[PDB]
């Protein structure tokens, strides 16, 4: 599973989705993107999301309501979210959630979506909060896009 | 990157300058090179000059070839009347001996000789090549869909005609023309006698108003009643009958059509992306805001 | 044996024509590889297509799916 | 009209960069706005022409496109560089990271004005404009 | 020269429609692109070598616009109506004047494939399992729709015939609207109240249509007023379950997955289909896309600590389902992962010479190719296996 969370590796990264990501066929993923579950989160439709196979079209600023809401899903009683959360809807929550949950190594990428919004920093560490928690169950490694 | 010597005659410059400045950005954004002519003139105009005198024709539009011979580049035009004149004494020039002859001996008070070394083109007609910037290439550049809007395309008489003398093949109904329309995304639609000419050539704008613009009316009914909402065109020359002849048609008859006008070259800059103000389209008499409404 | 046209005005030079293409996947990525030829390859920022005899391509629309910002048209009908 | 903004990337911009920061491709690139087209038609903005785009820390005039990307309804965007910065708050929540997406801005139909190159918007900033 | 032979191949919508005018008389063959599967059962079978296979994977995935999965040359069609009687999945239709009409069939010169579909409507009891897993919309299951996903069809009790009983204290009505302020069955009407009598009085009425053994209304009774029974009797199949013919592929998925063993479906191609993983280049599921019987899978990957040093699969087919069309042999870019050989027919109507070259050359095994001949662009060209 592989999760672009506020970046856009088509425009920013141009072959990383080439190289490292989505198409290369690696060892263990011989099949090569066909069984890679590529879920990308930002406002914009990006081409990011064009390739996707998910988009989590959320409110500009909401991310932190988003990681918390993913988070009380993840630790389990997900059923007290309220009936949206961000402008995203509460069953396709448990439907990203439930893969990132079956997912045998999950990996998210995170960019200016969460390091110039609102509470910097507290997006960052609430999703390396949400890394933690899945590596409970399966395993999750977060990765910051550095630019230059 | 193909280099054109870009010819740029008297209307387009000096009445519809948005004509030749998206003429230039759009074929630099396509792969051609548009390069100023140093120092040409009117290509003498073929009806108004023409009927006065062949041999001051010949000898004008062999100069402008010439310029563009030292330069040692081939003529891009953007004006069916200006095609004819040059691209025609080019031709001319290039097999008749005694008018060589004649033409040179002229040009020699000037230190200018003429030995026929270049090519003409028409740039609808570069767009339409497609070992030059092809339909696909047109395609490929628009960024802006114009789509849902009904465009009406005028040919001209100077460009196809006569087809013994030309090589764009049937001139009895062409499709090129509008399958360039249709790249931009817009819709071409056909009308009655779209082959008509306008009305303006030859001289009779000047000489006749009343009769040109009988000739253009006819035209505008049957683009109405086809259901364009704009008329694109080739040649600067129909766009100033197009365009002033309506006012004049409002004024002299009693008819409103308020069609905009646009030559193709805007029409592919609004495709691309220009702007209207950098095209330049409040100085058109007809006002082009309804069409803008509708492809923006 | 179909014939892929890339719009070179918008390609980035993404390279994920090139990996997903699954007849250029079969040098490396085939047990015995068969055929060694390849459709796309990014020179100087762009997918160029060695294709040129439209010999190798099978319609898939694997690299048509792929590219991020659609700059591939595949045409289904003779060339 | 409070029209939420974001500043993001885009190729043809990094292209642009790398072309030069003091070239047509730079200005061309950056100096464009990305709205929704429902915003578009609600304002009155007609599709590719000038418009004033003034937060409460500076002042622009862009150019306004409608972009690939879909911005929902209430969003806009400019390709990051001069311009961009010439309208982002500065306002770092004391953390360094200058609000660069998600400020508030208002936006102003403005034809018939030039856009200003990234020379003149810098070096006029700062005081130096000697051209 | 003459006109009157006017050819014309139009796109109208998601029909292609190839046709021949004459003044009078015209000839429509007609191809339902959302139908059709890539299979070359049509190119293989013409008579006159027109129907050519085009862009299978990206037509059948919709990443083409500007073709359809096979071209047909209207000029060279003689508009027998082979290819419509010999395509499994009936995605090609001949009208010669306005109707579909086939003159090869109607004076029986030649022979129809035998899907030989049924159900057995003593044996089927509703299920849902045929129409879920068949592949191809053609499973009628003609049942009136109970309260699950709508409005009673007739009723939850009365999806079963059973037999209920209900019945009162006139004695103890104390005439709450308790009893039907629950149930649906239950009615309470209070007929008007008059200081006559200065009590409440009405009838607690109790319909059939609405039932069930639930019981809760005699203890939310709070005078103990109300009894109740029940049982079925025997068998209820409400509706019917049976197959459309025309759109069958013998998959036998459903006859497979069928509860009763109610269905009987045959399948119309016999032989074997066999597919070497250990070359398929990985990321190219088109052959699981434009699988018609989604034969194909893509193995599951295995959890860690349970691999057991055996990596994967890449592709696999299930000869199960496989009903030996041919599409993934038509859409595979690779060079030999699959091959596909057909035995025999299973046809009603007798035979004809006609026929007897079809088998021929529908019975040659073939396999994919990379690099092709470059003279045919625009098509697709197999290995002929020895
Ligand atoms: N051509 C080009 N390439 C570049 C650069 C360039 O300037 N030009 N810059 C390089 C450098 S310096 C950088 S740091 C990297 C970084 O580049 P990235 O980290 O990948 O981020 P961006 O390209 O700016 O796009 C960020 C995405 O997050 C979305 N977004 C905005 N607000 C939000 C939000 O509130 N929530 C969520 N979930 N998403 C939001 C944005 O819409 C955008 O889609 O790129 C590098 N690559
Ligand atoms: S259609 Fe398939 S085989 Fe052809 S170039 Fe694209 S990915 Fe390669
Ligand atoms: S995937 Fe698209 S953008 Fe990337 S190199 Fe290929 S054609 Fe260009
Ligand atoms: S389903 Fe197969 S046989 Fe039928 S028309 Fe389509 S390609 Fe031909
Ligand atoms: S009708 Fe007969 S000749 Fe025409 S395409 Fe079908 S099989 Fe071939
Ligand atoms: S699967 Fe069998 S039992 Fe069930 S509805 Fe279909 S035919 Fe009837
Ligand atoms: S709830 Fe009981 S007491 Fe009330 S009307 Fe019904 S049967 Fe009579
Ligand atoms: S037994 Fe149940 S279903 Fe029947 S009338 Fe009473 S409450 Fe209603
Ligand atoms: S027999 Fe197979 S193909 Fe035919 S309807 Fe049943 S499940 Fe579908
Ligand atoms: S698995 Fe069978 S049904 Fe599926 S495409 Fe291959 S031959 Fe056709
Ligand atoms: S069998 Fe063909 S379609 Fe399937 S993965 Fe291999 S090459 Fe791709």
């Amino acid at each position: 599973v592989i999760v672009y969370w506020g970046s856009n590796p088509a425009h920013a990264h141009p072959r990383h989705m080439s190289r490292y990501s989505i198409f290369p066929r690696g060892f263990f993923t011989g099949k090569g993107q066909k069984k890679r579950t590529v879920i990308v989160i930002d406002p914009r439709f990006t081409d990011t999301a064009n390739v996707a196979d998910y988009h989590l079209q959320v409110k500009q600023g909401h991310d932190y309501e988003l990681f918390n809401a993913f988070r009380m899903v993840i630790h389990g009683h997900g059923k007290d979210l309220p009936d949206e959360v961000a402008g995203i809807k509460k069953e396709t929550i448990l439907e990203v959630a439930e893969i990132m949950k079956n997912a045998r190594f999950g990996t998210t990428f995170f960019g200016m979506g969460l390091t110039h919004t609102d509470g910097r920093n507290h997006n960052i560490d609430i999703a390396i909060s949400l890394t933690r928690d899945l590596n409970k169950i399966s395993k999750w490694t977060i990765m910051a896009m550095r630019g230059h | 990157m193909h280099e054109y010597a870009f010819f740029l005659g008297c209307i387009a410059p000096n009445r519809y300058p948005g004509c030749e400045a998206s003429a230039i950005k759009t074929s630099e954004k396509v792969g051609i090179k548009l390069l100023p002519l140093k120092g040409a003139s009117c290509c003498p105009a073929p009806g108004a000059f023409g009927s006065i005198d062949l041999n001051v024709w010949y000898a004008m539009a062999a100069r402008n070839l010439v310029l563009a011979e030292e330069m040692k580049k081939d003529i891009a035009l953007i004006c069916n009347g200006c095609y004819k004149s040059i691209w025609e004494v080019n031709h001319i020039l290039k097999h008749n001996d005694e008018l060589r002859d004649n033409v040179n001996e002229v040009l020699a008070e000037i230190d200018m000789q003429f030995k026929g070394t270049i090519d003409v083109w028409h740039l609808a007609e570069l767009y339409y090549d497609d070992k030059v910037c092809g339909v696909q290439k047109i395609k490929d550049s628009v960024t802006t869909p114009l789509s849902g809007a009904k465009v009406a395309a005028h040919y001209g008489c100077h460009l196809m005609k006569p087809k013994k003398e030309r090589h764009f093949g049937d001139t009895e109904n062409p499709m090129w023309f509008e399958e360039l329309i249709g790249a931009l995304g817009a819709e071409p639609i056909q009308y009655r006698n779209k082959m008509q000419c306008c009305g303006a050539g030859g001289g009779v704008r000047g000489y006749d108003i009343v009769h040109a613009l009988d000739i253009t009316n006819e035209k505008l009914i049957n683009i109405q009643e086809a259901g364009a909402d704009a008329i694109t065109e080739l040649c600067p020359f129909c766009q100033l009958q197009f365009d002033r002849g309506q006012i004049e048609i409002k004024e002299k008859f009693g008819d409103v059509y308020n069609i905009p006008v646009l030559h193709y070259n805007e029409l592919l800059g609004l495709a691309q992306g220009m702007s209207p103000q950098d095209l330049a389209l409040d100085l058109h008499a007809i006002d082009c805001t309804p069409f803008l409404q509708k492809v923006l | 044996a179909f014939a892929v046209h890339v719009n070179m005005e918008r390609c980035t030079g993404c390279n994920n024509c090139v990996v997903a293409c699954p007849v250029n996947a079969l040098e490396l990525n085939t047990v015995n590889p068969s055929s060694t030829d390849k459709i796309y390859k990014v020179i100087n920022g762009d997918a160029v297509i060695l294709d040129v005899k439209h010999e190798l391509c099978a319609g898939c629309g694997i690299c048509v799916d792929a590219c991020p910002y659609d700059v591939i048209q595949l045409s289904g009908q003779p060339p | 009209k409070t029209l939420n903004m974001i500043t993001q990337r885009a190729v043809e911009e990094g292209i642009a960069m790398e072309i030069g920061k003091t070239s047509r491709q730079y200005f061309d690139a950056c100096s464009i706005i990305e709205m929704n087209e429902q915003d578009m038609k609600e304002l009155g903005i007609m599709k590719n022409t000038n418009v004033r785009v003034k937060s409460e820390s500076g002042e622009v005039v862009v150019k306004a496109v409608v972009g690939r990307q879909t911005c929902y309804p209430g969003l806009c965007h400019i390709r990051q560089g001069v311009w961009a910065n010439q309208v982002v708050p500065p306002r770092t929540q004391s953390t360094g990271a200058p609000q660069y997406s998600g400020f508030p801005v208002t936006v102003e139909p403005v034809p018939n004005e030039r856009l200003k190159t990234a020379l003149e918007l810098v070096q006029g900033a700062v005081g130096m404009w000697k051209g | 020269s003459t006109l009157f032979p006017k050819y014309s191949k139009t796109t109208d919508g998601s029909k292609v429609i190839m046709e021949q005018r004459l003044l009078q008389q015209v000839n429509n063959l007609i191809l339902d692109n959302d139908i059709c599967t890539g299979c070359g059962i049509c190119s293989e079978v013409c008579p006159e070598e027109a129907i050519s296979v085009g862009a299978v994977g990206g037509v059948r995935r919709g990443l083409v616009d500007d073709a359809a999965s096979i071209h047909v040359d209207e000029t060279k069609c003689s508009y027998c109506g082979v290819c419509v009687i010999m395509c499994p999945f009936s995605a090609l239709a001949l009208k010669v004047d306005g109707e579909e009409r086939l003159p090869i069939l109607e004076k029986e010169g030649f022979p129809t494939y035998d899907k030989g579909t049924a159900i057995d409507q003593d044996k089927c009891v509703r299920c849902n399992i045929c129409d879920d897993v068949c592949p191809r919309d053609a499973i009628d299951r003609d049942v009136p729709l109970f309260e699950g996903e709508d409005k009673e069809g007739l009723a939850k009790g009365q999806a079963v015939e059973l037999k209920i009983e209900f019945k009162v204290d006139d004695e103890k009505c104390t005439k709450c609207g308790i009893c039907g302020n629950l149930c649906e069955a239950i009615n309470v009407l209070h007929k008007p109240f008059s200081p006559e009598i200065g009590k409440v009085e009405g009838e607690v009425i109790w319909d059939e249509a609405y039932c069930d053994g639930c019981n809760v209304c005699a203890e939310a009774c709070p005078s103990e007023a109300i009894k109740v029974t029940r049982t079925v009797v025997g068998q209820k199949k409400l509706g019917n379950v049976n197959i459309i013919d025309e759109d069958c592929c013998t998959c036998r998925w459903c006859a497979i997955n069928c509860p009763t063993e109610a269905i009987t479906v045959n399948k119309i191609f016999e032989g074997e289909i066999t597919f070497h993983a250990e070359k398929c280049p990985g990321g190219c599921s088109t052959c699981v896309d434009v699988c018609p019987a989604n034969a194909i899978y893509l193995p599951t990957p295995k959890p860690a600590k349970d691999m057991k040093g055996q990596i994967e699969a890449k592709i696999a087919v299930n000869k199960d389902f496989c009903i030996l069309c041919g599409a993934c042999v038509n859409a595979c870019p690779g060079e030999d992962i699959i091959y596909l050989r057909r035995d025999s027919v299973k046809i009603k109507g007798k035979e004809t010479d006609l026929f007897k070259k079809i088998k021929e050359k529908l019975f040659t095994p073939r396999t994919s190719k990379v690099k092709e001949q470059p003279s045919l662009a625009g098509s697709v060209e197999l290995k002929a296996v020895s």
